[PDB]
């Protein structure tokens, strides 16, 4: 959403547009913020190492859980 | 032999202190287990049993003492109650489920957070050191008395 | 106009009178909550940070930050109550304030303060006189002596071994009973062992070696023992003893009223108002116990006329019971002293109608 | 009455959870505007005055004075994400603010915080699975190495000499492969000649 | 949170991008009247009291006490435009 | 016209008890989130930038600057509990809190504190003496020893490998058993690797 | 078990108020009566009732204190069901 | 929901939301019954996809159970019309973005 957003394309519309083409096309089916529409990212020369991804989900997810547990924040003064 | 140097290794120095702190205590309680081969039952089962016993006592005992002993028992049912909350399970449904299944399943009916239901502690593998609960009933209880006795917090200036 | 520099308050008549009645009656109701076996301890926390949890009043009024002049006096009654007989340090404080709660009313009748002293003093004497009548005169009677030492060591951090401490206190006093003197019986605690290892170093001199766990636990055993050495010394110096629990206060309170009738003039209302105050003590007992002070009192009074003034209030059985039989006795000098300090003290209050408050 | 120390904060379950979500989400939507090849820079002029116009989320959060704890958590994600991968440092934060956004709804509904924390974790296990399950498995091979070094040097100023910086980045690592440790790859920026003269000293 | 304590700038949303426009506007219109053979000179008198009557937009933006960052951008344009060709500094 | 100075404390009768109980209970309910298995730690931060994420109640009650006297009484309990055994430190604290809450409830129903105590002293002993004749003397039985161990390792960060350490604690003690002398079991905390690498 | 418990429990405790109030309007403490009555009721069977004129629990059949079934039956059946409906309402339009 | 996926466009999120609004009726049942609406739908949606939609929410036994067996049937026109009426009205209001009412 942010991608199409910081590109001028309608976030909500661009997304659902991708969601469908992602089921018809392939996993590579992404959003080319330089064509104004969906396209095969694998052919657009845009790939990132699986690590960055894997980490991303884990890093932020655990945190969300680390502060979601804190039922109190009292530390005198 | 007659010594064992346990070398701990954790991710960060923060998890190292905890891992070492936890071990020290984990070893302390075991010292209690090697000085007493007795084990009660968790899952609030122990307390749930007391909560019922004391109650039966707070009945055939006239005078305001019945009220106190009654509040004492109810105060114990909090162990399992909280154990459910912290788990995500509704305490109300647990307090009743555990309490009734306790007068029918003996001191072997405790709470299972992982299953969100009451089960058997002796068959599940949930056994605690007697020394632990022993203190609790002696430390906490009597302690409340002092703070309860003190009806005046005076001071110089 | 400013006839005096604004640095010395000055109340007028009922202005000061009333200020003292409340004040001295206030600090009084403070100790009443800690009177009896089921006494509610207090937590004194000075400006340093040292928490002081005690029951005795002298130990509470000593840590208590007191600027009020009238309150200072109440601190000298309990203090002097602990330096003489020791036990019942709170009583004098509670009794004193009680004599105020009664005096005030009389003052409302227009009864001049000074005159109020009449009844209070005339009744007090006869009150102490009625004690010499209902007092028990025991005999080197090792039996009665040790029995009293145990009653002064009961309900304290030395009640677990009050039997040994009683023996040590009785021998220490008997060896210097040349006519005894509490100046030839030194004490000395020491960490190590238990409270059962306490011995008596020998004997116009006796060194009491007290052993105990922590340093605090020992301090209470030494404190219970100190009062034990005073009580035993009181009876040995005065073969007079009575029964606590309240029975005594009930007997006097009854006698006073009666005598108040035989005596006309305003001194009548005073004496009566004096006796009624002799009930605040027994009433307080049933209070700090858990029973209704009103129901108990009257229950004890009816049973006090049917079984002589030997029956009091059993704060452990919840109801009337004979103190004598229950082995609940106290030295005579104690009660004879209690009434004095408290009363005499009070006499000063009424005699003060000014005050020059500092800051 | 007087159970808490003079001047002290005591947020309760329902009270605390709210603040945290807010602080975070607020910080997220802050750098969520610099993400992408068209991101927007943010002039970070601290107290002294030394401005720090950066587009990277990490650099932004590391230059920003952060008073509330909960939002500092995000600053930790950016730092970690920038040391565990480098790029996508702005993503970890944004997503974090989102995960918190949707869960709140559940909270204000009647779902115990714990259950949620357990669920999300379960989805994480599934997420990582699928993603990795469809990732194109590459090969040592110096070819694929110059691919992650070339397409990673573009869009920047080094793109002018990425064809040379890539090979060096491949030889710099190919040697430190004792897992690769970035501490064995000493970098030194000197002033002389041009970026086309650069050399990788073994 | 309390990110940037007292004495701290930071404009977001429309509140800023707008401020930038008006920022570039007021500045623009200023030297806007100094272009052409009939240029309307200005008298820049800084703090020290030094009077400087000029016609060049660059010299005006370099002696103009500017506070907003965006407006300073125009002063940079007048700089790049002055060190490359000169005139037309106001046009840019 | 003032017994105490314009800066002396002395709550009396109820006022003090009411204020005391609340002070303790409040603290008891605080650490009441890390009771038994599974909990929610507290990232404590003094005033000198000393962030500390702990699950143990004792550690929490000691890093917090308590000013309420009655509360300090709880820290003592948490301290005493942690000194003798270790775990359950959160139980004893919370329990005391509730007890006091129930107490003040009876006081409002006009019931002398001492009368309540007497009743509490009757049931308390009744509860203990009961656990003794209601428990079961299992066995040096490693099976049960691992159950007690696994139940003490959980509710923490080590819960992920509680099993691995459960065998390390039951083996380190079983070997030095007979006198339970922990002063012999030395621990070496080494930063690096995972918790599953630890050895005995 | 189930919430049904606490309910049935709170129902019984709500039935103890009858004698409780019977002791209050007597000047006799109720807190002590409830305990005295409840405890002495588990020993003296159903023949244990409060005796205001004596300020203590006494035998109901020995004192000739007997009510008519219809009375109590109606009450229990009445209030109960009635209240149920009152608890089924959670939005009423009365007057300002 | 599944048909919302088989058909992209912004109408996709719409259909999804519509479906979510079709879970309220059941969720409400569990609500008014006393059982946790969420935990209930947990067993419902599950026991439903497994044993066909012939299973619903038994507010009497607190949980899931086959409705066809509990004899809890209802004419098709009931539900049928229900969706309609509600849909048509709500739609109208949605088209209402301004109402000038004098007096």
């Amino acid at each position: 959403s942010t991608l199409a957003e910081n590109a001028g394309l309608n976030p909500i519309s661009t997304v659902t547009e991708l969601r469908n083409r992602h089921a018809q096309g392939e996993k590579t089916t992404g959003i080319n913020v330089r064509k104004g529409g969906i396209s095969n990212i694998l052919e657009e020369l845009v790939v990132q190492p699986l690590l960055v991804s894997v980490s991303a989900l884990t890093l932020a997810t655990e945190t969300v859980r680390s502060i979601l547990k804190i039922d109190d924040v009292v530390n005198t003064r | 032999g007659e010594a064992c140097t346990i070398v701990l290794r954790g991710a960060t120095q923060q998890i190292l202190d905890e891992a070492e702190r936890s071990l020290h205590d984990a070893l302390c309680v075991l010292a209690q287990t090697v000085k007493d081969s007795r084990t009660v039952y968790g899952g609030g089962c122990s307390e749930m049993l007391m909560a019922h016993a004391v109650t039966q006592l707070a009945s055939r005992t006239p005078g305001k003492e019945a009220v106190a002993m009654e509040s004492y028992a109810k105060a114990l049912r909090m162990l399992p109650t909280i154990i459910a909350d912290n788990a995500g399970y509704d305490s109300a449904d647990l307090v009743a489920q555990l309490r009734a299944a306790h007068s029918e399943g003996k001191t072997t009916a405790g709470l299972d957070m992982k299953e969100g239901t009451i089960g058997d502690m002796s068959v599940l593998g949930i056994t605690e050191s007697f020394q632990v609960k022993r203190q609790v009933l002696l430390s906490a209880a009597e302690a409340a008395e002092v703070i309860l006795r003190v009806d005046n917090i005076i001071k110089a200036a | 106009i400013i006839k005096d520099q604004d640095r010395k308050s000055r109340l007028m008549g009922l202005e000061a009178l009333k200020s003292h009645i409340m004040a001295a009656k206030a600090v009084a109701n403070t100790m009443k909550t800690s009177l009896g076996p089921n006494g509610l301890d207090k937590m004194m926390v000075d400006k340093d940070g040292d928490v002081t949890v005690t029951n005795d009043g002298a130990t509470i009024l000593s840590m208590m930050d007191v600027d009020h002049q009238i309150a200072k006096l109440m601190v000298e009654l309990s203090k002097s109550q602990d330096d003489e007989i020791g036990d019942g340090t709170t009583g004098v404080v509670v009794l004193a304030g009680a004599l105020l709660e009664e005096a005030e009313q009389l003052l409302d009748r227009g009864i001049h303060p000074i005159r109020i002293a009449d009844g209070y003093e005339q009744a007090a004497r006869i009150a102490i006189e009625h004690l010499d009548k209902i007092s028990d005169s025991v005999l080197k009677n090792t039996e009665p002596l040790i029995q009293t030492a145990k009653t002064t060591l009961g309900s304290k951090v030395v009640n677990s071994c009050h039997r040994q401490m009683a023996e040590i206190a009785v021998n220490a006093v008997l060896t210097v009973a040349d006519d005894v003197d509490f100046e030839l019986i030194k004490v000395e605690g020491k960490v190590g062992g238990r409270l059962e290892d306490t011995k008596l170093i020998k004997s116009r001199a006796v060194t009491i070696f007290i052993r105990g766990g922590n340093k605090m636990i020992i301090e209470e055993a030494k404190r219970s023992l100190h009062d034990a050495l005073c009580v035993i010394r009181n009876l040995i110096r005065d073969n007079r003893v009575v029964y606590g629990g309240g029975a005594a206060e009930i007997s006097c309170a009854l006698a006073v009223s009666q005598e108040a009738d035989k005596c006309p003039t305003l001194e009548q209302y005073a004496m009566r108002a004096f006796a009624d105050a002799l009930e605040v003590i027994p009433m307080a007992l049933a209070e700090n116990s858990g029973m209704n002070p009103i129901q108990t009192m009257t229950e004890v009074r009816a049973r006090q006329v049917k079984e002589n003034p030997a029956l009091g209030i059993d704060c452990l059985h919840k109801g009337t019971n004979d103190m004598k039989h229950q082995h609940v006795i106290e030295t005579l000098i104690g009660k004879k002293q209690q009434i004095s300090l408290a009363t005499q003290m009070v006499r000063m209050i009424l005699k003060i109608d000014d005050i020059r408050k500092p800051g | 009455g007087r159970g808490k120390s003079a001047y002290q904060d005591r947020d309760k379950p329902a009270q605390i959870r709210f603040s945290n979500i807010s602080a975070a989400k607020a910080v997220a939507d802050a750098i969520r505007t610099s993400l992408g090849p068209k991101g927007m820079d943010k002039m970070i002029q601290d107290g002294k005055g030394d401005v720090t116009i950066t587009n990277d989320g990490a650099t932004i959060l590391k230059q920003m004075q952060v008073l509330h704890p909960a939002a500092r958590m995000l600053v930790e994600l950016s730092k970690a994400q920038d040391i565990e991968a480098g790029d996508g440092t702005t993503s970890v934060v944004i997503i974090a603010g989102s995960l918190l956004d949707s869960c709140t709804k559940l909270l204000q509904k009647g779902i115990h915080p714990t259950i949620i924390s357990e669920s999300f974790q379960k989805a994480l296990e599934k997420g990582i699975e699928i993603l990795t399950d469809m990732s194109r498995p590459v090969e040592s091979d110096r070819e694929t190495l110059l691919n992650s070094a070339a397409t990673s040097l573009n869009s920047k100023v080094v793109s002018q000499y990425s064809s040379l910086l890539s090979p060096m980045s491949v030889d710099a690592v190919m040697k430190v492969i004792d897992s690769v440790d970035l501490r064995d790859i000493k970098i030194v920026k000197k002033l002389g000649g041009t970026i086309d003269d650069c050399e990788l000293v073994e | 949170e309390g990110p940037l304590s007292v004495f701290g700038d930071r404009s977001t949303g429309e509140a800023i991008r707008s401020q930038n426009v008006m920022a570039a506007a007021s500045i623009a219109n200023i030297v806007k009247s100094s272009l052409g053979p009939v240029g309307l000179d200005k008298m820049l008198v800084d703090d020290i009291g030094d009077v400087t009557i000029t016609n060049d937009g660059a010299t005006i933006l370099k002696l103009l006490e500017v506070e907003h960052p965006a407006a300073k951008v125009l002063c940079e344009l007048a700089d790049l435009q002055d060190k490359e060709v000169g005139d037309g500094t106001t046009s840019v | 016209v003032n017994i105490f100075k314009a800066g002396a404390d002395e709550e009396r009768a109820e006022t003090a008890r009411l204020s005391s109980f609340i002070g303790a209970i409040a603290i008891g309910d605080l650490v009441k989130s890390t009771l038994g298995p599974k909990g929610m730690d507290k990232i404590l931060l003094s005033s000198d930038a000393s962030l500390m994420v702990t699950n143990d109640g004792a550690t929490i009650l000691k890093n917090i600057g308590v000013d309420n006297p009655a509360a300090k009484v709880l820290v003592d309990m948490s301290r005493v509990q942690d000194d003798e055994v270790g775990d359950g430190t959160t139980s004893v604290t919370v329990l005391a809190a509730e007890l006091l809450r129930e107490a003040e409830s009876l006081i409002a129903k006009k019931i002398h504190p001492q009368t309540i105590i007497a009743g509490w002293r009757e049931a308390t002993k009744a509860a203990r003496q009961a656990l003794l004749n209601s428990a079961v003397d299992h066995g040096k039985f490693r099976q049960d020893l691992m159950n007690i161990a696994g139940t003490t390792l959980s509710s923490k960060l080590l819960t992920h490998h509680k099993d691995h350490f459960t065998k390390l604690a039951v083996e380190a003690v079983l070997r030095l058993k007979g006198s339970g002398n922990l002063e012999a079991i030395h621990v070496i905390k080494k930063l690096g690797g995972s918790l599953a690498d630890s050895y005995l």
